RNA sequence: UUGACCUCAAAUCAGGUAGGAGUACCCGCUGAACUUAAGCAUAUCAAUAAGCGGAGGAAAAGAAACCAACCGGGAUUGCCUUAGUAACGGCGAGUGAAGCGGCAAAAGCUCAAAUUUGAAAUCUGGUACCUUCGGUGCCCGAGUUGUAAUUUGGAGAGGG
RNA sequence: GUUCUUUGUAAAGUGCCUUCGAAGAGUCGAGUUGUUUGGGAAUGCAGCUCUAAGUGGGUGGUAAAUUCCAUCUAAAGCUAA
């Protein structure tokens, strides 16, 4: 239903899967965090965003 | 003795332009008396003098053209060399010797070493 | 794994879901061209295991060949020698319609190279194929040298001296003793075992 | 969910932009020189004795012009190189492999004396 | 790689055949160094 | 009305490629008859010559869905032998191969089918620079209907 | 042989225990027709019809049924002498 598509899609728009631009940014602090704490890639939060590939949700 | 041929590189682009008329307007004057005797063996000596100076003008002025587009890829086709059909097709030896990631790994790690016997 | 699933699927081509499809399919591809350009490859699964990657420079044609038999091109049925071979409609052709599409498709477009060809449908008149090609000029394949080999100038019309997986078959080259006519070159072999061989020393 | 009034019954392609050409590289770098200059034009007057004749009465000259060049390229030619104007050009292919042209000069001057002072007389 | 042995002393000789001819062979070390050796041409002469 | 997906197209769009020639060797397709049978219809000539498509300095084949049954061997190719042999044949004329053995040369391997999913890490193109058969920076695009790494069966993968 | 980087917390190989281990479909194969083969109740190929299987499939070249054994893995691909 429009209903139920509306709704399902907007819980998508609050789960995105990360574009170039914060996929370039993190590496910066990723790296600020390798050089200062060199962490084991722990700095960032978890991801929670949605899934991809027909071959992957299978 | 015609002209010489190094002398005329050092001439400017403009003074081998004319050079041509002065050495074209002769070639008319001596057309109309060849005719008139059956001995001119001159003709030949200069008639090799405006080749020189139009093949000078051609290296010069290809030079020119190279220069430009030093640094950049996609220069004139006749400026590329000419090689063999064959020869400018198939694979550049970056190409060839381009290796996967795996073979890679398996050379640097185990490559063939050398061994004799001794005893 | 979602390519297990397509691979048995396909398999049961008589299953009533199968049946609908292909009926779908061949009209559409009745009513285009003989040869034309195929966008996406219809089975995924089977172009992936034959050497096809999903990235840039592979291309795909679907092509139609005629079914049947190859009748003699002989004028008013004439012959014109012994009655051994007077037959000229019961001739069935010596290499497979597969090798047909291949041979129709990489000669279309020249500037490419076939690297093989799978069944996707048939009707009584025609036998559908679509063939993958790929383009050793273009710079993904140029680098890339998992795919090398296919620019070699050696490799050049592989379909036309049969040396695809079609070519190697319709021409019978194997390993065992069920292939000892064409084990390495049906000429080659006859050429080898019927010669006069003569040293400088006859023993 | 609405649908252009077609007034034709036939489907057409649109008139789209026919885009203009931008090489990278020139098309054979330098350009060739002219190949039919004002003198390779007419390489050498005719002095046959019929064709003598011919210069002091009618005022017309003969060349052996190039087989390429027209009247349209020998009636400037002639005049660029001996300044006279050219009232009309008369050409004939030569049977030895040579082309002939009868330039006549108008009446402001003569070719008794522009004949000689080229050369030929 | 593609043949199974079913014999010991087969097993043997051919054990027998590495451990004699790894004695009497000299690897030169990726480092540097490693003088010339006197090649011999034939390796099968060696070992009958 | 706006903005995306798929399919089909247009241009003297940017960059490329193919046609022909030679064919002596090589890869296939197609393909006779004279002749032999002291006639002639199967047969032989011949899976030849002519005709057609396709490449290289070699081509092809090549790491077994192999040969063997032996105390088994072990990619392919070529020579001697097997062998005028098993076998085929109006069982006539005629045709007629392979294993093993010795030698020459010796070389191996690679994909698909596995979620990297706490990271599309992949690629072309354009632009700018340069220690310019290439590398780096940036930006449109291909791409998850799948691109890199990881394994291909001799194995190998996930954990300790 | 001499030379400047040391590319790297990156990559590769070895023992032990457990759990898995994916391996190619109008294809394999059968009938029939034609051709070829030395291939003989069918050597290989091709056309049409039928058309799968998993401790499965092919082969073990006189057919067939029942029961064992040996052998390798097809229907994808590259490689000099």
């Amino acid at each position: 239903d429009r209903n139920t598509a509306a709704e399902t899609f907007k819980l998508f728009n609050k789960y995105r899967p990360e574009t170039a631009a914060e996929k370039k940014e993190r590496l910066t602090k990723e790296a600020a965090a390798v050089a200062e704490g060199k962490s084991k890639q722990d700095a960032s939060p978890k991801p929670y965003a949605v899934k991809y590939g027909l071959n992957h949700v299978v | 003795a015609g002209v010489k041929a190094y002398e005329l590189r050092t001439k400017s682009k403009e003074q081998l332009a004319s050079q041509l008329v002065d050495l074209k307007k002769e070639l008319a004057e001596l057309k109309v008396q060849k005719l008139s005797r059956p001995s001119l063996p001159k003709i030949k000596t200069v008639r090799k003098s405006i080749a020189c100076v139009l093949t000078v003008i051609n290296e010069q002025q290809r030079e020119a053209v190279r220069q430009l587009y030093k640094g950049k890829k996609y220069q004139p086709k006749d400026l590329r060399a000419k090689k063999t059909r064959a020869l400018r097709r198939a694979l550049t030896k970056f190409e060839a010797s381009q290796v996967t990631e795996k073979q890679r790994k398996k050379q640097i790690a185990f490559p063939q070493r050398k061994y004799a016997i001794k005893a | 794994g979602a390519y297990k699933y397509l691979e048995e699927l396909q398999r049961k081509k008589q299953s009533d879901v199968l049946r609908f499809l292909q009926r779908v399919r061949v009209w559409e591809y009745r009513q285009k061209n003989v040869i034309h350009r195929a966008a996406r490859p219809t089975r995924p699964d089977k172009a992936r295991r034959l050497g096809y990657k999903a990235k840039q420079g592979f291309v795909i044609y679907r092509v139609r060949v005629r079914r049947g038999n190859r009748k003699r091109p002989v004028p008013k049925g004439a012959t014109y020698g012994k009655p051994t071979n007077q037959g000229v409609n019961e001739l069935k052709y010596q290499r497979s319609l597969r090798a047909t599409a291949e041979e129709r498709v990489g000669r279309r477009a020249a500037n490419l190279r076939v690297l093989n060809s799978y069944w996707v449908n048939q009707d009584s008149t025609y036998k559908y194929f679509e063939v993958i090609l790929v383009d050793p000029q273009h710079k993904a394949i140029r680098r890339d040298a998992r795919y090398n080999w296919i620019c070699d100038p050696v490799h050049k019309h592989r379909e036309a001296r049969g040396l695809t997986a079609t070519g190697k078959k319709s021409r019978g080259i194997n390993k065992g003793h069920k292939f000892n006519n064409t084990k390495a070159g049906r000429r080659k072999t006859w050429k080898r075992q019927n010669t006069l061989s003569l040293w400088r020393y006859r023993k | 969910k609405a649908l252009k009034v077609r007034t034709s019954a036939t489907f057409r392609l649109p008139k789209t932009l026919k885009l203009a050409r931008a090489p990278k590289y020139a098309s054979k770098a330098v350009p060739h020189y002219n190949r039919l200059d004002s003198y390779k034009v007419i390489e050498q007057p005719i002095t046959s004795e019929t064709a003598m004749k011919k210069v002091e009465d009618g005022n017309i000259l003969v060349f052996q012009v190039s087989m390429k060049a027209n009247k349209y390229q020998i009636k400037k030619a002639v005049k660029e190189l001996y300044e006279v104007d050219v009232l009309k050009v008369n050409t004939l292919v030569r049977p030895n492999g040579t082309k002939k042209a009868y330039v006549r000069l108008t009446a402001d001057y003569d070719a008794l004396d522009i004949a000689n002072r080229i050369g030929y007389i | 790689h593609r043949r199974q042995n079913r014999n010991q002393e087969i097993f043997d000789a051919n054990v027998q055949r590495l451990k004699e001819y790894q004695s009497k062979i000299i690897v030169f070390p990726r480092n540097g160094k490693a003088p010339e050796a006197e090649q011999v041409l034939s390796a099968a002469a060696t070992f009958p």
